[PDB]
């Protein structure tokens, strides 16, 4: 929170194997604004993603 | 899997894209023997 988020720095990288978005489309993110982002982070088996 | 209606990816914004309501088929295979050796192939 209390910051500016350039999602194009994330989305333009091919290093992410998937970037699946479920209530916004990733090209729209830079025109939106949000209250909290809540980044959750963990490791799992690749076939389970 | 991006060569389909409404998808996004490395080619989608820069190389090749299908209409949202495309009426057609997509037919594809990993030939590899003729395909791999490469300087013939590129993306934007």
């Amino acid at each position: 929170s209390n910051c500016v988020a350039d999602y194009s720095v994330l989305y333009n990288s091919a290093s992410f194997s998937t970037f699946k978005c479920y209530g916004v489309s990733p090209t729209k993110l830079n025109d939106l604004c949000f209250t909290n982002v809540y980044a959750d982070s963990f490791v799992i088996r690749g076939d389970e993603v | 899997r991006q060569i389909a209606p409404g998808q996004t990816g490395k080619i989608a914004d820069y190389n090749y894209k299908l209409p949202d309501d495309f009426t057609g088929c997509v037919i594809a295979w990993n030939s590899n023997n003729l395909d791999s050796k490469n300087y013939n192939y590129l993306y934007r």
